[PDB]
Formats: structure tokens, C-alpha cells, sequence
């Protein structure tokens, strides 16, 4: 048994912090709130290769 | 007969007087203190009464608002100097406007 | 109910606040600060009235509580619980 | 259900009637008379325990009444307070 | 060297030096403060460290072990 | 192990500093006049 | 043509309005949350009564309404018309707190 | 003529904390009008607070809860502390 | 004495009797002049010392009243404790504003 | 006759450069003597109401502190 | 070449100097004659004695020095070196009087 951690939300920010491969802020939007986080390097790669976009879920 | 009407008072002595001697004062109390006490309360009442009745008066209502005695405190200056810290319930606050807000 | 209630009072309501005070314009850090003002109040009386309750043997807060946390801050709250 | 309870109501109410015998008064303005009674007498009762307790005396009198009204008082207050106090006692002790 | 770490300060580069900062490290017998060396800010700047943990620094190995 | 999502807030965080901190204790006080003044007036 | 009021007299129409009214400006349950919510960290399991809620309501509007007062002295001070976050620091720190 | 003042104990106090520095007679009488308002302070509030309780008896109880409302939470903690130890060694 | 065993300063029987004849109330327990004189030792137990350590930092080894007084206004309890309170000859505080710099 | 000029200006002067004032306008000499007049008015009146009710013709230490004690500012030092 | 400070230089070393006096800065028979004569339309004929005058002076000064504190930092929210009329009767009504 273990617990999962889940985040969502329409996409507000997205910035570049940039060698190394730089961190990303996010900005995801909840319905009933606003949240930002930083992400690692890695799942910043697969964001790009997502081809997301601000305003997208 | 009580001895508030002898001397022209309204509130009883004897409930002053007893309420001064079991308020943990002093060991001696004197006589003239609590028709003193009784006379200084009820000029006072007399003067809150008259003023916040006029109050009511100004804004022709038979009955006394807590706004009608608000404004009667405030406008008064030895009332107000006498209780500046006094919080009054539904009372309200003064129409005071400034001047260079206006136009 | 336990998270964040400080919010519950309302920009319009610090604004109504203003105009009993006679301020025309307000900025906009005044929403924050008078929060915080307040927030800081309630903890100065209400951690008396809580003094006095547990004094009292009580678990109910009544108002003589509150008039008489008031009355040793030389506020002398009137009407109610007088 | 209830024991009893004292207050100032009905002298209130006599010399309203004494004053201006129309206008009523409501029950919580009432109240608040009552919490300015009941606030004064711990006011005048507190300050001549003190003052009694500055002249080295055990007993209370008319003179610390008279002189603690006197300083927690304005001027005119006080001195109307004084004037009719003074008037009310005098006529107390002359009926013996 | 181990032990809490009540208080831990990290200052970004300036004109005057390239990183400062100064970690508390507490024990029961002896409570001292070091100045760190630089990359061994980048070591606790790299895996975020909350104050009031028990952790053991190598300096021979350049890593931290958290207990 | 390390954690590859981290919350930061836009107005507080920085990436420049990182700060972290946790018989009646008193915080020490010079009561010397010449060391406020020299203090003050550096 | 649309009817709009020029930028600051609906302001004094506003002080008109609510300087004449006794009424409470702010809502009986965000307070009440509020209240329970600072005693919650104190005592556990309290009670409050129906009274002595509108007396720290009733207390903390006629103190704050004050407090708006000479903070908007503290501001006519500064020749303007805004009230600012240093002139709460001023007319509060000036009163001895 | 005769007087009460805290001098003597001020002293042992001084040496049981700093068995060296003086002190001088204008600070000891500071110090006697802060002891002698501290006293009117907690004994007045623990007979208003004996009075709101309808009681008539002014017991440990109306000094400790007295000195917790009138006095900040370090004061009143350690003032509580000790207290409480000295009374319930005393008993 | 009482004091001795309690582990007490000031006299048990000068409060007791003060309280007594103090006008305060018609019951006087025991213990309410042991903790008073408890709590009143500790104040001044605290003053003595805040003001022993301000004689300290002006190499002085007797006490003026301007070391209590920045002994006492120096301390967060202690100037919110008293904040209506004037010392004699204790002067004030060297507070400097940086805008006049 | 007039003895509230018998405050100088320069001791005015000294006032203000204990609080801190650096630049110091006309009109301030004014208005703290005025302060002054009214302050000293709020006090002796109470110590000769102290000293009318003590039965006394001269004015003691004990009258002064007793007279600041009720209006909250309790002098310390003297009369104690 | 005469040699003369520029000004504000001499009041910095006064707050110096000053500051570090507990001295009384007001004369002893000014405030005498100033008491006797605040006595005169009080009770006649009364007697001061040789304390509780220095106690009156005393509270005089360090209420003025406190109240010129708490006025100077009014005149600094004005963003100037000036003290004024006006600022002595903020930091005045503002403390409550």
C-alpha cells in the first residue's frame, strides 16, 4: 500500500531558469485555486516533448 | 419611609450603603456618603436623561435610540472628556466630513 | 472552519469600514494591514476572555467574559453584558 | 427559574418621569444606563477608598466623597455635583 | 561531522565573495558553526535540507547522509 | 529519496538565497552608551 | 450617452450614507468562524454564547472606525487624499501601541 | 518615628545573584516603589477578580490566574513555575 | 520564620497581615502571601540582575538608575510590563533616526 | 506677572536636541510653552485638591506623586 | 580664513552632548516663580516645599523630551528636517489628548 501525490491544472507560466539542462516554474491553474511549482530537468524534457502550451490542461 | 424622599432623592441609600459596605471598601463608613453618592449619581442620570432626551426630540422619535444618547455624549464636551474611552453599542459615529475631501 | 478564516472579511467590507472613517481613497496594502491589525486584536482580547473563563470553571464564554477582558484594557465595553 | 436580580429600572423611569414624562426609553439603552451607574459607583467607591487610604483613616465620610467628585470630576460636574450633594445632605441631617 | 542543524544560511554570490554562508551544527557534548567551502553550499542548496534534521556530513566523500 | 516536483511561491522564493532556521532565555544586550553610538554612527 | 459620475462622488454620498446608519458592516458567520477559529489553537472544545460575539464585533468596528479616523488625519498630514500602509504604522504607533 | 522598606532583602537578593556590585540608596528606592506598586497591582487585581466570582475568600488560585492575565507569558510562566514550587514545597 | 522552609526572601507575615488590613476581602488564605512573595522575589530577582549585568557593561560596581533604566527598557516584557512608568535620572535611550545621517 | 516667559529659548532649544530635532521652526517656542501652561495647570490642580483635602498649607512630595498616580503617569524617585 | 562649520554639523554633537546628560536643562527659579504664580489663582498663601519640585520639573522634562521624540518622528513622515506648529499637534491629538 502507498499514497500518491497528483497535481492538475490549466497551465498559466512557463519559464525557462536557463551545460545543465536549467529547472522550469509552472504555473497550473486549479478551478478552486492557484499553485506554482518548480519541476526537475527531466520532466521539463518531457513537457517540451508534449508540445504543451500556456492555457493548456 | 425610606429617607431618599426626606432629603429630595430617588435612588434607595440603603442599597449604596450596604452595597458600600460589603464591597470590600474600607472597615468605617460614614452616613453622608451614601445620600452624597445617591445625590452625584442622580444629577448625572438627570443630566445623560435630559440630554439624550433632547436628542430624541431633534429627530422627532418619542423613544431614546442608543444613537440619540451616542450623539448626545459626543457633542457634549464635558461628557466626552469624561468618557473618551467608552464604547457605546449601536450608536453609531459622528457625520464628521472633511474639508479638503470635498470639492 | 479551521483553515484560513482570517479571510472571511471582505475587501468591500474594509472599504465600508473606510467610509465611517471619512477616507476617501485607499490604496491597496490598507485590505492587508487592517487584516493583520485585526488578526492581532483578537488574539489581545479574546486570550483574556479565555483566562477568565478557565478561572470561571466554565467551558461556555458569556459576555460578562468579554466585558470584563475589556473592562482590565480600560476599553469599558458597554450594553451588552454590562 | 431565575432567583432575582437588582437594578436601576424603575428609578430610571421616575426621573425620566421627572425630567421629560413623554419620551420612553428602550430596554437596552436602559442596560446601558445601568452599566453607567453601576460603572460610576465603582469610580467614586474606588477612588475614595483610595483617597481613605492616603489620610491613614479607616472610615469613609461625606468629605472624601465630596473631594474625590471634586478631582474626578470637570469643574462644572463637579462643582454642581458638590452643590447639590452638599444641598441634599444638609437637608438630610437638619430633619433628625 | 554530524548533528542537528538548527540554523543553516546561504547568501547568493556578491562582488565580495563568491558564496557565503554559515551552518549550526548541534550536538549534546559540543555545538560549533562552520563556514562552508562553496561546493558545499552547492551540495546543500542541491538536495533541499529542512532545519531541526539529524543528518552526518562526509568531508572526505563531499555527500551528506540524513539519520 | 529527492523529490522531482518542488512548490515555490513567485513573490518569496528566490533562486538567488536559500534560507533556513528553526531558565527565561534572553538575546544578549550591550547596555553600552559608547558601543549604540559607535554603533549608529558607523 | 451613458450617465457616469466623475471619480470620487460616489465617496462622499457613501459617507453620507453609512455615517448615518448604526448598523454592523460585517457578517454574523465569517466572524463566527473567526472567533472559533483563534479559540481552537487556545482551549479545545469551547462554547460561545449567542452573546458577547456582537460585543467583539461591536467593539472591533467602532475601534477600527477610529482607527480609519486618525489614520486619515495621519494622511490629510501628507497633503493627500490616499491613506497608505505607513500611515496605519503611524497613527498606530503614535496612539502607544 | 519608625519606616518598612525592602532594603535588607534587596541586599541578600543582590548577593545571592551578584555577590559584588553595589547598589545605590536612589536605586533602592526605585526599586521599593516598583515592589510597593507590583503589590497594589496583583492584590487589586485578585480583589476585583475574588469579586467577580462572588466569593469573599482570595486564595493561590486568584494569585496564579491574577498573575497569568497580568503579565506577559514568559513572566507569568516562570512566575507560575516558581511559585507553585515554593507553595507546594511550603505545604 | 516561614520563608526559610519555603525557600523564600521577603516575610510571609508582613504580606499576610498587609492583605489583611489592606481592605481586599474578608477571607484570606494561606498560601496567597507565600506565592505573591514567590512571584515578587522572582521580579526583582530579575531586575536585579538585568540591572547587575547593565552595571557590568559601564565597568561600574555600583548601580545608578540609568542602568535600570536601559536594563529594563532594553527587555521586550519588561517595557511592555511598564510602559507609563518615568524614572528619575535615568535618562533615555541613544536612538539615532538614520534619515538625519 | 508673566513668569512663563522665565523658560528660554535656548533651553527650548536643549529640549528638542534631547528628542532628536535637528532643524527647529519659530513657532514651536509658542506652542510648547503653551503645552507647558496647560500641563502645569492639570497637575497643580490636583495637588492642591490633595493638599485642601490632607488639611495641609505646604505642599509635599507625597501630594505630587499621588496627584500623577491617577492619571496614570505614577512618577517614580522622589515621594515614592 | 576664518573658520566656521557648515550648518547642522553643531547639532549632531549637541544630541551628543546632550544625550548623554541627565542634567535638568530648565533653571530653578524660572520653574519656581512659574509654579507659585500657576498657585496664586488656585489657593493663596500656600507654602511649596523643598522637594516635590524637582519631581514636577522632572515629569515636565522627560514628558517634553518624549513628546519632542514622538513629534520628530511626525515631522519625518513629512519627509523633512523641520519641525512644525502642525506636527506638535498631530503627534499631540494622535497620543490620545
Amino acid at each position: 500500500k502507498e499514497t500518491k501525490e497528483v497535481y492538475e491544472g490549466e497551465v498559466t507560466e512557463l519559464t525557462p531558469e536557463d551545460k545543465t539542462i536549467s529547472h522550469v516554474i509552472v504555473g497550473l491553474k486549479s478551478a478552486k485555486g492557484t499553485k506554482t511549482l518548480r519541476l526537475d530537468p527531466t520532466i521539463y524534457e518531457s513537457i517540451q516533448r508534449e508540445k504543451v502550451s500556456i492555457g493548456d490542461v | 419611609q425610606s429617607r431618599s424622599a426626606k432629603a429630595g432623592l430617588t435612588f434607595p441609600v440603603g442599597r449604596v450603603h450596604r452595597l458600600l459596605r460589603r464591597g470590600n471598601y474600607a472597615q468605617r463608613i460614614g452616613s453622608g456618603a451614601p445620600v452624597y453618592l445617591t445625590a452625584v449619581l442622580e444629577y448625572l442620570a438627570a443630566e445623560i436623561l435630559e440630554l439624550a432626551g433632547n436628542a430624541a426630540r431633534d429627530n422627532k422619535k418619542t423613544r431614546i435610540i442608543p444613537r440619540h444618547l451616542q450623539l448626545a455624549i459626543r457633542n457634549d464636551d464635558e461628557l466626552n472628556k469624561l468618557l473618551g474611552n467608552v464604547t457605546i453599542a449601536q450608536g453609531g459615529v459622528l457625520p464628521n466630513i472633511h474639508q479638503n475631501l470635498l470639492p | 472552519i479551521l483553515r484560513d478564516n482570517i479571510q472571511g472579511i471582505t475587501k468591500p467590507a474594509i472599504r465600508r469600514l473606510a467610509r465611517r472613517g471619512g477616507v476617501k481613497r485607499i490604496s491597496g496594502l490598507i485590505y492587508e494591514e487592517v487584516r493583520a491589525v485585526l488578526k492581532s486584536f483578537l488574539e489581545s482580547v479574546i486570550r483574556d476572555s479565555v483566562t477568565y473563563t478557565e478561572h470561571a470553571k466554565r467551558k461556555t464564554v458569556t459576555s460578562l467574559d468579554v466585558v470584563y477582558a475589556l473592562k482590565r484594557q480600560g476599553r469599558t465595553l458597554y450594553g451588552f453584558g454590562g | 427559574s431565575k432567583a432575582r436580580k437588582e437594578t436601576y429600572s424603575s428609578y430610571i423611569y421616575k426621573v425620566l418621569k421627572q425630567t421629560h414624562p413623554d419620551t420612553g426609553i428602550s430596554q437596552k439603552s436602559m442596560s446601558i444606563l445601568n452599566s453607567f451607574v453601576n460603572d460610576i459607583f465603582e469610580r467614586i467607591a474606588t477612588e475614595a477608598s483610595k483617597l481613605a487610604a492616603y489620610n491613614k483613616k479607616s472610615t469613609i465620610s461625606a468629605r472624601e466623597i465630596q473631594t474625590a467628585v471634586r478631582l474626578i470630576l470637570p469643574g462644572e460636574l463637579a462643582k454642581h455635583a458638590v452643590s447639590e450633594g452638599t444641598r441634599a445632605v444638609t437637608k438630610y441631617s437638619s430633619s433628625t | 561531522i554530524e548533528g542537528e542543524v538548527v540554523e543553516i544560511q546561504i547568501d547568493r554570490s556578491i562582488t565580495g565573495g563568491h558564496k557565503q554562508g554559515k551552518l549550526t551544527i548541534k550536538t549534546t557534548d559540543m555545538e560549533t558553526i562552520y563556514e562552508l567551502g562553496n561546493k558545499m553550499i552547492d551540495g546543500l542548496t542541491k538536495e533541499k535540507v529542512l532545519a531541526g534534521d539529524v543528518i552526518s556530513i562526509d568531508k572526505a566523500s563531499g555527500k551528506i547522509t540524513k539519520l | 529519496m529527492k523529490a522531482l516536483v518542488e512548490e515555490i511561491d513567485k513573490k518569496t522564493y528566490n533562486p538567488d538565497i536559500y534560507f533556513t532556521s528553526l531558565s527565561r532565555p534572553v538575546k544578549r544586550i550591550n547596555y553600552s552608551l559608547a558601543d549604540l553610538e559607535a554603533r549608529l554612527y558607523t | 450617452k451613458p450617465h457616469r459620475y466623475k471619480p470620487g462622488t460616489v465617496a462622499l454620498r457613501e459617507i453620507r450614507r453609512f455615517q448615518k446608519s448604526t448598523e454592523l458592516l460585517i457578517r454574523k458567520l465569517p466572524f463566527q468562524r473567526l472567533v472559533r477559529e483563534i479559540a481552537q489553537d487556545f482551549k479545545t472544545d469551547l462554547r460561545f454564547q449567542s452573546s458577547a460575539i456582537g460585543a467583539l464585533q461591536e467593539s472591533v468596528e467602532a475601534y477600527l472606525v477610529s482607527l480609519f479616523e486618525d489614520t486619515n488625519l495621519a494622511a490629510i498630514h501628507a497633503k493627500r487624499v490616499t491613506i497608505q500602509k505607513k500611515e496605519i504604522k503611524l497613527a498606530r504607533r503614535l496612539r502607544g501601541e
